[PDB]
């Protein structure tokens, strides 16, 4: 507690030495290493049993050496010269902190991001003399916990060893069963990207070795239940976030034997009984979520044909799946579900009360856990449990605008809703009444509904479209090669003559009288609607001769020579759509405004996207 | 005393693991088909082979294959360990496989399942299976795809009087598209289980022969003049990345480099610089375009196989669809070909080229390897890599600001992670591998170079994002999608995700913010900042003089 | 058998039934025109992952005893699967005698 404004004074200390302007990485060894004892004075007021256990001195402890070692790329490739580089130093000692906070997760994940920062984004400055420098020291330090791991079989190891020794190994299997985004090309067995890499049968290998363990050994000690559920917590994280993670579907997997590995451990692991542990989620979240990866896909099958189930039913009791509430929980939500597709459409009925199907009951109960409702709050769980239940319901499919409708206004499609004109007159009666000043993001998210809500007035004369198959655009969201904008049409109707939307956007945005303070965030959303409606819509003319810039071209000049190079370059976007008409571009002026308007542009910055606005 | 150590089990069942393998086999099911692989080939005869006998392995004229397979299965789980019981399987299968496959009449419509089937025995326990087994099943596939000469080598464009008045047949099609894709799938899979070995063994699969059939075949698959399948060349670019990753990180570096010749590696290359310079474009994709110049996954071959499930799989019901399932017959049942195509998703368009943009990052990554094997200046770490790399970065960011930024596509992120990439592949090329990089090489990209390198250093102004509150509202603009991944993430998928500390999403109220800054192509990271800062300011070689570098800063300030 | 040519599953996939459209009794499915073999087969490498061995017989014996009992009490269905059917019944039952349960006996 008394610690906590030295960190504070200790983080303005390292940014003070940052440099005399803003741009300061400093790569190479300068001729002054005084932040090394600085460095020594982190890690170790780091592994501590008394306020350590305290969250935001911890985090902001780690979060402190995060950023000595950001903007010093040079502290890790230093020659800590035994026969390597420090980072070897670094990463056992790293270990050490992450081996100490085994079971709580927040404290290893926050650990080993931070290390795919000081590995990935941090020893690309180095390569070839220092790649191959830690990428070996993670193969020896796994070499030694597999090696070590043997040993209990011959009966001579010890019980605190074994204990550590698991621990670790399961630190260094976590720190690989992570995402690619973590750790890049930094180690040189995570090198090959498409979900297929050297560690995926080096790390079969090593939970078939860590399964021939828990086979060879024979322990009922409750912590070593707590550890061994670690290991299908580990392994059902290393399958979950290889998937390639879409829009709102349930994220698809890359390879199918990963998959069947995954499911085969773990009923190899129920099946001897292994880690039953009372009120403890984690074989329970494991089931539920390589569960809802399989729910209706092509993997269907390799779900029922590896991970069976049907064989521990035991319907003539209360206690029903033998291991524990949870995992009985979840297995029976499993079987409930897997039994409620099986059988036909005309078998099962709606319960009108959980909004869930289901078949005719029992002459048994059989149907309380599986909809009690659910446990202790473990969040997670819950979610899972409403998501396995209600992805039967085969309702209107969750689109994108749909979402940032429902996340925008609540509860709007109790309705018709898939009527086009009544959503227009919603957003027009909350676009021109329930705002005072304040809706500084509330109005980016409605032009970003007015930019997407534009495509979909575009679909008609393209009557058979609709609000809910509407994913994406098909002309600004997907894309072909080419001229890109020979897609767009010359005699596409006009923005202000018949499109709804451009008629509410000028309404608001574009005669509002303080347009040259929005900020920069509406700015950018109303440039990228604008974008949408004149790429689906001819724009207006953009003068009839009594002066009169349209009041969007105003904003092209508001934002083309603006400060920023964001507004810029996407301000920059709209102006070939100025140049596509016909009734006003045929005999070629507004290309002769545009052009006469790009010749006047002597400001250095906006040199940038004036090239690409000539182009 | 010494009541502390852990104590054994006395009935330890160590599981019977060709058991295991015995059951992995008969309950193999490539991903979309009906019946499982051994339940399809019981219902396959083959009528040309009178009587196929190799080493008692007897088919009669009439008999079921998949019986054979089984009888052999049977009959040699008694006899061999693993280790035995896997290459007599392989070289089996493969004397089936090839006496199916050199026959003028006789349809092939078993060796798909039988080459999926001997990728299911290769990589059931890849410790198990010694590399001279390897090393002949490799020389066998890749002498097999020389076999099937004519499938990766239909022409570009037809005759205008091509009539398209035919029976529009696709089994025979799709038979040897299987064939193809698994095969270029178990040289991706041999490679693999060679690379999980211990890292002294690796010469007892390397020879002449090896490089010489793989020279060839992969020739074959990045094709220049032919009609290129999407599907093999994943693997066979993925092969290339595990034989410069092995070369890494083995003892014995030498006897595979002297091993390879030069020409090998600059045919290798420039096959790659030419996929590196082709376009992702979702919008034709799954269209037939112009070639080589779009990376676009035909229509007529569109299925997972076997490593990585790589479409939607629309041809997997047709895999089942290609026999009668009640009924032991040779010829395949017949697939009309111009029955597929049905519209709903551009969704498969996205995550289609969500994998074009991994094989693009797998293309520059083995440019990044083989960096490092040729650390010294040779005849293929020789200056291209700068144009080639050059041209890719200038303009994946060039049509990243004209025309990503915005568009609300998933893939943004891996395609602004390329630009991330491959500044990389520049830098160290630029810093530790100056001495090849020659003076005309330089200013055929002085151009792109620098421009990419500007792209880079405009970040350093930083007058957009320098808060909290409007980036979110930026990120509502371009990376909604995330935020869909990231609570989708937080709910369901990742154990640290719930009772948030308020220090675990003031992390995410940081790399959200600093991924959208990534994504609005506006405060890069800092790190590559200075990484194309020190390509652009340091005087190794004078990319700029000093009354130009500054007509550059002035157009940022400074 | 002795002087067959076939195994007997070998020949238990060269039988169809066609007069049972479809049989089901737990998770046991034969379609109409598949081979009975198949689900034979099925079933026996589907509960060798689950069952220990005393578990894999009696399950084993019911559901091989169910299906010969559908075949049988018909009016028009061929029995040509049942002795093939009861012959591989006995090879379950007398593999190991130690391990089959004398209530699956009984039954
Ligand atoms: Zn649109």
């Amino acid at each position: 507690e008394s610690h906590v404004k030295y960190l504070d004074e200790l983080i303005l200390a390292i940014k003070d030495l940052n440099s005399g302007v803003d741009s300061k990485v400093q790569i190479k060894k300068v001729p002054s290493l005084k932040i090394l004892n600085t460095l020594i004075r982190n890690l170790k007021d780091q592994r501590r049993n008394n306020i350590m256990k305290n969250d935001t001195i911890f985090s902001k402890t780690v979060s402190a050496l995060a950023l000595l070692l950001e903007y010093n790329p040079f502290l890790l490739v230093m020659k800590d010269s035994n026969g390597n580089f420090e980072i070897q130093r670094l990463i056992d000692d790293f270990l050490n902190i992450s081996v100490l906070n085994y079971d709580n997760y927040h404290r290893i994940w926050f650990m080993r991001r931070k290390l795919g920062s000081w590995c990935k984004a941090c020893v690309e400055f180095y390569g070839k003399p220092a790649k191959f420098q830690l990428t070996a020291h993670f193969e020896n330090t796994m070499n030694l916990y597999e090696q070590a791991l043997t040993e209990v079989l011959l009966g001579k190891t010890e019980l605190l060893k074994f204990y550590d020794t698991l621990k670790g190994l399961y630190i260094l299997l976590y720190w690989f069963t992570s995402e690619y985004s973590t750790f890049g090309n930094s180690i040189a067995f995570l090198d090959s990207s498409l979900g297929f890499t050297k560690f995926d049968f080096n790390f079969q290998r090593l939970i078939r070795i860590v399964l021939y363990v828990f086979d060879s050994c024979e322990l009922a000690a409750l912590e070593y239940a707590e550890i061994q559920l670690k290991y299908i917590s580990l392994v059902v994280d290393y399958v979950c976030n290889r998937t390639i993670s879409t829009a709102l579907d349930a994220p698809a997997l890359v390879c199918c034997e990963q998959l069947k590995f995954v499911l085969t451990t773990m009923h190899h692991f129920l099946d001897n009984k292994y880690g039953l542990l009372d009120n403890d989620p984690t074989m329970a979240k494991g089931i539920l979520r390589l569960y809802s990866l399989c729910i209706s896909n092509d993997f269907s099958k390799c779900f029922v044909d590896h991970f069976p189930i049907d064989q521990w039913a035991d319907f003539s009791q209360s206690e029903h799946f033998p291991f524990t509430q949870l995992t009985n929980k979840a297995l029976s939500i499993v079987y409930f579900d897997l039994k409620r597709r099986s059988l036909p459409v005309e078998a099962l009925k709606y319960d009108n009360k959980f909004n869930i199907w289901v078949y005719q009951s029992e002459p048994d109960s059989s149907l309380k856990n599986v909809t009690s409702p659910f446990d202790d709050r473990y969040k997670q769980l819950e979610k899972l449990r409403l998501l396995v239940l209600k992805k039967f319901n085969k309702t209107e499919r969750g689109t994108l605008l749909k979402y940032r409708v429902n996340q925008l206004s609540p509860g709007f499609f109790q309705r018709a809703g898939n009527d086009f004109k009544l959503i227009l007159n919603e957003a027009s009666v909350s676009i021109q009444t329930c705002f005072k000043t304040n809706n500084i993001t509330r109005l980016t998210s409605w032009t970003v509904i007015l930019g997407r809500l534009a495509c979909l007035e575009s679909e008609k004369f393209s009557s058979t479209k609709d609000m809910d198959n509407w994913y994406v655009c098909h002309l600004c969201d997907i894309e072909k090669t080419g001229n890109p904008f020979v897609r767009i049409n010359p005699n596409r109707p006009e923005a202000a003559g018949k499109s709804e939307i451009f008629r509410i956007l000028h309404s608001n945005f574009l005669s509002h009288p303080n347009i040259d303070e929005f900020s920069e965030s509406l700015l950018s959303g109303i440039l990228f609607s604008l974008h949408r409606i004149f790429s689906h819509f001819q724009p207006p003319k953009l003068t009839d001769g009594n002066g009169q810039i349209n009041k969007s071209f105003k904003l092209v000049q508001k934002c083309f020579m603006n400060s920023n190079r964001y507004l810029r370059l996407l301000s920059t976007r709209i102006i070939p759509l100025f140049n596509i008409s016909d009734s006003h571009n045929s005999e070629d002026e507004h290309t002769a405004t545009l052009i006469k308007f790009l010749q006047s542009q002597k400001l250095p910055v906006v040199k940038e996207n004036l090239v690409i606005a000539w182009t | 005393l010494k009541k502390n150590m852990v104590p054994l089990n006395p009935n330890r069942i160590i599981p019977d693991e060709t058991s295991l393998f015995l059951e992995s086999i008969l309950l193999h099911q490539i991903i979309g088909a009906d019946l499982s692989t051994i339940e399809i080939l019981n219902r396959l005869k083959l009528d040309y082979i009178t009587e196929f006998k190799f080493k008692n392995f007897v088919i009669a004229k009439g008999a079921p294959i998949g019986k054979s397979i089984v009888s052999l299965l049977l009959r040699c789980k008694k006899t061999l360990t693993l280790d035995r019981f896997i290459d007599t399987l392989l070289e089996d299968i493969a004397v089936l496989i090839k006496e199916i496959s050199v026959h003028p009449n006789e349809s092939k419509l078993a060796v798909p399942f039988l080459v999926a089937l001997m990728y299911q025995i290769v990589q059931f326990r890849p410790s198990a299976t010694h590399n001279l087994a390897l090393k002949d099943c490799f020389l066998f596939i890749c002498d097999l795809i020389r076999i099937y000469h004519h499938v990766l080598k239909v022409p570009i464009h037809e005759s205008n009087m091509n009539l398209h008045v035919e029976p529009q047949i696709f089994q025979y099609e799709l038979i040897d598209y299987l064939i193809i894709s698994y095969s270029f799938d178990l040289l991706e899979g041999i490679l693999r289980v060679l690379q999980s070995h211990p890292k002294q063994t690796y010469m007892e699969f390397f020879d002449e022969n090896i490089l010489k059939s793989f020279e060839f075949v992969y020739k074959l698959a990045l094709t220049i003049s032919y009609k290129p399948m999407v599907n093999v060349i994943f693997s066979a670019v993925e092969v290339v990345n595990i034989i410069t990753s092995i070369i890494l990180n083995m003892d014995n570096s030498s006897d595979l480099k002297s091993l390879i010749s030069g020409s090998w590696w600059r045919d290798c290359i420039t096959r790659l610089y030419a996929l590196l310079e082709k376009e992702i474009k979702s919008g034709d994709v799954y269209n037939e375009n112009v070639d080589t110049t779009t990376l676009h996954m035909s229509k007529y071959h569109d299925f997972f196989g076997l490593i990585r499930n790589i479409g939607d799989n629309e041809l997997g019901g047709l895999i089942s669809k290609l026999i009668y399932t009640d009924r032991l017959q040779s010829v395949p049942r017949v697939i009309s070909k111009e029955d597929i195509g049905m519209f709903t998703a551009p969704i498969i368009g996205y995550k289609m080229e969500k994998w074009l943009l991994k094989l693009k990052d797998e293309v520059l990554n083995i440019f990044e390897n083989l960096l490092m094997i040729y650390g010294d200046d040779a005849t293929i770490v020789n200056g291209e890599m700068l144009i080639h790399s050059s041209k890719f970065l200038s303009r994946e960011q060039a049509l990243m600001i004209e025309r990503y930024v915005g568009q609300d596509s998933p893939n943004l992120d891996l395609r602004c992670h390329l630009i991330e990439h491959t500044l990389t592949i520049i830098y160290r090329l630029w810093k530790d591998h100056f001495k090849q990089l020659r003076e005309e090489q330089i200013k055929q990209v002085e151009s792109q170079l620098i421009m990419s390198l500007w792209r880079f250093l405009v970040c350093q102004t930083e007058t957009v994002t320098a808060n909290e509150r409007e980036m979110r509202d930026h990120r509502h603009l371009v990376d909604s999608l995330h935020d869909l991944t990231i609570k989708d993430q937080a709910s369901y998928y990742e154990d640290a995700f719930e009772d948030l500390p308020e220090y675990i999403e003031e992390e995410l109220k940081m790399q959200l913010n600093k991924r959208t800054g990534r994504i609005m192509q506006v405060k890069y990271d800092e790190k590559f900042q200075e990484m194309a800062r020190t390509i652009l300011e340091s005087k190794s070689f004078d990319l700029t003089t000093l009354e130009e570098a500054d007509s550059l800063y002035i157009s940022m300030g400074l």
